[PDB]
């Protein structure tokens, strides 16, 4: 509904996606319908990006949460600089946090099992503050994203 | 220099997604 553009809902989506990448999803009912749809499309994008950008992704050394945030914010600023927002660009935000969590799992100097909660936090901040209005105006996650991306 | 390269790659991947669902 209209409130799915607020921080808690977005943070849960961002955290769910990292838990999918790390193979530690929440128990019970597990992820919502939105998360289930998002994880398939975001993962497909993630794999393509990892392949197509292999050479320039080898240059990055994500040694801490702070450097992950700095790189995330720099990349997002450049990706979104032209002011255009659409669902494909929103999906790439999730794909990119998946790349970052994988680099951290290998490169973080002071690894901490809560790290994915910190990464997904700054991802949610960006999505909410920079794309949340567009998301709301385009039907949110339920009436916008899921309607367009759920299976045919 | 790779910050801009990554961002350009994400813009391209986003366009591929949009081309599919739209």
């Amino acid at each position: 509904g209209m409130t799915d553009c607020e921080f808690g809902y977005i943070y849960r989506l961002a955290q769910d996606y990292l838990q999918c990448v790390l193979q530690i999803p929440q128990p019970g009912s597990g992820p919502s319908k939105t998360s289930r749809v998002l994880q398939n499309v975001a993962f497909s994008v993630q794999k393509e990006v990892e392949k197509n950008l292999k050479s320039c992704l080898d240059n990055v050394n994500v040694v801490s949460v702070d450097t992950a945030r700095t790189l995330f914010n720099q990349v997002m600023e450049k990706e979104f600089e032209d002011g255009i927002i659409n669902w494909g660009r929103i999906v790439t935000i999730f794909a990119f946090e998946g790349i970052l969590i994988k680099k951290l799992l290998r490169q973080q100097i002071a690894p901490d099992v809560d790290t994915y909660k910190e990464i997904s936090y700054f991802v949610a901040e960006f999505i909410m503050n920079n794309t949340g209005e567009w998301i709301r105006q385009n039907g949110g996650w339920e009436n916008g994203f899921v309607k367009k991306f759920e299976p045919k | 220099q790779w910050v801009r390269e990554i961002a350009a790659g994400l813009r391209r991947a986003a366009d591929d997604v949009n081309a599919q669902v739209e």
